[PDB]
């Protein structure tokens, strides 16, 4: 369970990036 | 202009002797074609 | 509504954010990349390898029989329940005898049962061109008996129970050995031999003794490198670096015996009063590399219990 | 920087450009070149089984 | 800086390749040049 | 740098031009006697296998 | 630079076209010796078989 | 102009000396020709 | 001019020395000529 | 003139005393001519 674990913390990290650079580069 | 031609042409004509000198010499220590007895 | 509006606002400060990002993914990316291809495309390290009577040497490809001394073999076995005109080998039957002479004899040396004797007649003597092989291999097992009761029997039961056998020296070769050879001669004098000749309980002592110089030293070292190079654990293995005439590492006593034990080869076999005449092994010197090969344990070495009674340490 | 599009001006030159685009170019043609190579050496020979 | 960015691209690449092949040679596990 | 052309104008000086061509010149014919030396040794004794 | 020719001046200087005349010639020679030695240790004994 | 006459004629003759030793030291030493005794 | 006779003169002169040295040297150590002994 | 007298006459001494020296040694290392035993 190990990969699907790093695929969700992985995606969240890249969803938070996005977020927070839309935000920013506004 | 970010680089000049003259470091380009030092770095590539170094860079390609190094190559040719680098791969004739594995080749040759390979022993797989015969070349020099 | 921004706290950094030279970082959040400038088109020249907001490059920088993307730029450190980027680095830090291909960072990232490229020892990745570079560590999983390293990783799957190498096979696997260390392979073990199991052998119920030889430690680290193998003999199972046996193309070397020609396959009809093997068809011979079983019609002797059958013909004679015991071994005759046998002056070595006793305590043994036919049957015993022919499994030593196909996993040792053979198995160590690497040739075919009519290499040594008839395979007509096994127990003929002086009839073929092959006897003084033959004679030579008598001799050579009772030296092997002889160096196994005399010298590896003082050792500690520490260091296991392992004894000398013909693979020991030959490790598959039936003659040309090398002691010597060109790989092992690397920081050294190419023409340099172990002094044979000398006493080893004091022979190479040079600590503090004012009667000898620089050249005595610079020949230890040669030796002291030697032994190095003839194992793989450097030369603390035997030694403390802060003191070089103490004795506690417990591998310096063993190596007194080695030393006792090469000198009795060189004066005994190697050449007793002329390497020409009266001595086999063609006048060949031994050395420490021959039997160890860069290995604590010889790879030729037997395990215990695995040669004859006959031959062993306590027969 | 009368060459540069008014967007990326403010960080670039004229030269860079120039130089900016025969970097892009050789780095697609060479990325083509790679997944070429690569494909035909997994026909050859496949790694991972 | 564009100059800081392509030297660091090239090194990297250089030193990449290099080791790639040198690993690849090393592994034999391919058949390539005996 | 009236020899340049206009586009390579902000890039290259006059006489940097003809050693460049020069250079070019050298890496083409290099190229072309490189592929046929790879050629004849592939037909000799291959590689790959 | 009267004795250079009309495309060579931006780079060559009067008494450097002589001195390139001399090497010219000299590498001219030295390739036609090396080829005709090649082609004699060739027949002497081939070095690839 | 990019580089000056001295500066390649001294590099050009340094390579050529250095490559014509090394191909004859190494053909010397590859022991494959039958010269100067083997 | 780009280079001197001085310059010119120097190098050519340890060449040739140089070279005469290696030549006598590596003809007499491959004793494939029954000279000196 | 590209030389002068001083240099000629310096580098013309050296040479010939370190080639006399050097002709000597190899001689008498080589052995072959029975001299100084
Ligand atoms: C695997 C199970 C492990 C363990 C693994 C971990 C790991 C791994 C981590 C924690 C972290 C924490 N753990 Mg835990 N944890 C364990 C057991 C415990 C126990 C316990 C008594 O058993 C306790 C009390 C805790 C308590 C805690 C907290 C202190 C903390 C999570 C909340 C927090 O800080 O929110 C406050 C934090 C935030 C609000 C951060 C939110 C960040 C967002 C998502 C943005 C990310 C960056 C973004 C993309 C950047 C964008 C802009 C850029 C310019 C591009 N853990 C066991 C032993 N724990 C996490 C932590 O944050 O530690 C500091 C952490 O990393
Ligand atoms: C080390 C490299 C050499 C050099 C070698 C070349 C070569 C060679 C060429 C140029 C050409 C150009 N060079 Mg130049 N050039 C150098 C230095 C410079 C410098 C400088 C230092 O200031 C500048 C400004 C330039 C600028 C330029 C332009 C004037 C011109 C057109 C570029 C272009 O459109 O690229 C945009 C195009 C690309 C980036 C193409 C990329 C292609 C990729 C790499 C894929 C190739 C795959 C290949 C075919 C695969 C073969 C596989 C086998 C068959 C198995 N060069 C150095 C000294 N240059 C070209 C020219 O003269 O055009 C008339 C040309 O042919
Ligand atoms: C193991 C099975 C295959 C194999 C599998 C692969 C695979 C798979 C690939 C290659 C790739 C390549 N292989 Mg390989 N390879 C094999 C055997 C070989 C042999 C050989 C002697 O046997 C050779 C010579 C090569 C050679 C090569 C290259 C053509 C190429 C990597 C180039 C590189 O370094 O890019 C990196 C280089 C750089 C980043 C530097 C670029 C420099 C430019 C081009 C020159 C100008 C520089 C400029 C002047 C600088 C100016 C700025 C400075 C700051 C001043 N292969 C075997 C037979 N090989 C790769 C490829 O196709 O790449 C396109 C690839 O993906
Ligand atoms: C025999 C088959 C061998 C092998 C043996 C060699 C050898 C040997 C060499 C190469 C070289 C190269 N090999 Mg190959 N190679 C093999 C398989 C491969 C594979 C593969 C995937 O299988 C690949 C991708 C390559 C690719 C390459 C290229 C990187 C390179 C040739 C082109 C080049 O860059 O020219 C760019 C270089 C130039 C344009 C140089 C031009 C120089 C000019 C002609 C002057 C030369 C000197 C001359 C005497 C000057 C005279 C005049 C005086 C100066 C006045 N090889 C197999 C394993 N390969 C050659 C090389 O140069 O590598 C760097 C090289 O030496
Ligand atoms: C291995 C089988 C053959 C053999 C195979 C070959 C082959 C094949 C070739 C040679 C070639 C040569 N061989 Mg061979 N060779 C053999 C045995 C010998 C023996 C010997 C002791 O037996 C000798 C002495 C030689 C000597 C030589 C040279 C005559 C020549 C290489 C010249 C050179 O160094 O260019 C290196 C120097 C340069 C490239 C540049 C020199 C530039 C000028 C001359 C420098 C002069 C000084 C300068 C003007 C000073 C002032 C200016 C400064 C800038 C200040 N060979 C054996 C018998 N030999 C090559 C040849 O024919 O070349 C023409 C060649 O291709
Ligand atoms: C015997 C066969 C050997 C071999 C032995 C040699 C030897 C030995 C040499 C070469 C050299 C070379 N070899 Mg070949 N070579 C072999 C196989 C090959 C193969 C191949 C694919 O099989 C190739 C491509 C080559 C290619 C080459 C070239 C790189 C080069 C010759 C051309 C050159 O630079 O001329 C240009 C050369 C010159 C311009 C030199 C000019 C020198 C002038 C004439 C002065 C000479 C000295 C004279 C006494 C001076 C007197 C006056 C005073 C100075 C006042 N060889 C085989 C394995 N080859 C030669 C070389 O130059 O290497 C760098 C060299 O020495
Ligand atoms: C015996 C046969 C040997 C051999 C032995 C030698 C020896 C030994 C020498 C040569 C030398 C040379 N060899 Mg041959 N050589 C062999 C095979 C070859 C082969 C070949 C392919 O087989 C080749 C191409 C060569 C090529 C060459 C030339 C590079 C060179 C002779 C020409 C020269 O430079 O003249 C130009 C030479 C001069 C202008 C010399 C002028 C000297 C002046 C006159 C001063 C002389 C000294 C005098 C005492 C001064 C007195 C007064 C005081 C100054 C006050 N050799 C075989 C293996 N060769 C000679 C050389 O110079 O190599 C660099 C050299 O020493
Ligand atoms: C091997 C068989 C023979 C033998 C065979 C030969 C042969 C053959 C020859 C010699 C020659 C000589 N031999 Mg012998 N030789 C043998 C044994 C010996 C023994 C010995 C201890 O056994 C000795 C001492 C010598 C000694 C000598 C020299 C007298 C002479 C070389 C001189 C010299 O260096 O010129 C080189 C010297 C110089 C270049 C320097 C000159 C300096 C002048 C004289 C003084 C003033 C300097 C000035 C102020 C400097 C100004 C500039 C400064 C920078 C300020 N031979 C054996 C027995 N010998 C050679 C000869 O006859 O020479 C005439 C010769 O050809
Ligand atoms: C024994 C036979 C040996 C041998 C042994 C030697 C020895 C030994 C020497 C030579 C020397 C030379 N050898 Mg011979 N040589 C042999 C074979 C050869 C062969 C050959 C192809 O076989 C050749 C070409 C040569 C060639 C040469 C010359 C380079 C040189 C002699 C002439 C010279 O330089 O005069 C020019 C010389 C001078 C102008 C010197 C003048 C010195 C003056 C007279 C002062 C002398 C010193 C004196 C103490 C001063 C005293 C007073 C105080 C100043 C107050 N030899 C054989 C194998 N040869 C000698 C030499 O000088 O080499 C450099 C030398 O030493
Ligand atoms: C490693 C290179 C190494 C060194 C160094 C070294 C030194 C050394 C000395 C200085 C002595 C003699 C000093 C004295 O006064 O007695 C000495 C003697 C023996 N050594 Fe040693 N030694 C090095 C390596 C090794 C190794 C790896 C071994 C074990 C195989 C070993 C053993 C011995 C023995 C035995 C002696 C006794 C010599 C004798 O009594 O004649 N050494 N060493």
């Amino acid at each position: 369970m190990a990969p699907f674990l790093m695929a969700f913390f992985t995606i969240v990290l890249i969803v938070a990036t996005l977020y927070f650079l839309s935000m920013i580069m506004s | 202009r970010p680089f000049e031609f003259r470091t380009s042409v030092v770095v590539s004509t170094l860079l390609g002797l190094v190559m040719a000198l680098l791969i004739h010499f594995v080749v040759l220590s390979s022993g797989a074609f015969n070349w020099l007895r | 509504p921004t706290l950094f509006p030279e970082i959040t606002n400038t088109v020249r400060g907001r490059f920088y954010i993307v730029a450190g990002i980027i680095s830090v993914v291909m960072a990232v990316a490229s020892i990745a990349i570079f560590w999983w291809i390293f990783y799957t495309i190498t096979p696997a390290p260390a392979p073990p390898l199991q052998n119920p009577i030889y430690v680290n040497y193998t003999q199972e490809p046996t193309d070397y029989i020609s396959a009809e001394s093997l068809a011979a073999m079983n019609a002797y076995i059958q013909a004679n329940p015991q071994p005759q005109a046998v002056q070595v080998l006793k305590g043994m039957t036919t049957a015993q005898i022919s499994a030593y002479m196909v996993a040792q004899v053979s198995g160590g040396l690497k040739v075919d049962c009519s290499y040594c004797h008839n395979i007509a007649n096994f127990a003929q003597q002086d009839g073929y061109p092959n006897a003084a092989k033959k004679v030579t291999a008598r001799k050579m097992m009772l030296m092997s008996a002889d160096l196994n009761q005399n010298y590896t029997a003082k050792l500690p039961a520490s260091v296991g129970g392992y004894q000398i056998t013909c693979a020991t020296c030959h490790n598959g070769k039936a003659a040309g050995l090398e002691p010597y050879p060109i790989e092992i001669m690397n920081t050294l004098p190419n023409d340099w031999r172990l002094p044979l000749e000398l006493d080893y309980p004091g022979g190479l002592v040079v600590t503090g003794r004012k009667d000898v110089s620089n050249h005595e030293v610079e020949q230890n070292q040669f030796a002291m490198y030697h032994m190095n190079v003839s194992m793989g654990q450097g030369c603390t293995f035997c030694h403390n670096a802060r003191y070089f005439p103490s004795y506690e590492i417990a591998q310096k006593n063993h190596s007194i015996i080695m030393l006792q034990m090469t000198k009795h080869i060189q004066e005994t076999y190697v050449a007793p009063g002329g390497r020409i005449a009266d001595g086999i092994m063609a006048g060949k010197s031994p050395s420490c590399w021959l039997c160890h090969q860069g290995a604590n344990i010889p790879p030729g070495a037997a395990k215990p219990g695995q040669v004859p009674a006959v031959l062993s340490s306590t027969p | 920087n009368d060459l540069v599009p008014d967007q990326w001006k403010p960080l670039f030159n004229n030269a860079q450009w120039l130089v900016h685009d025969i970097v892009v170019k050789t780095i697609y043609g060479g990325l083509i070149i790679a997944v070429i190579a690569h494909v035909l050496c997994w026909a050859w020979t496949p790694w991972i089984r």
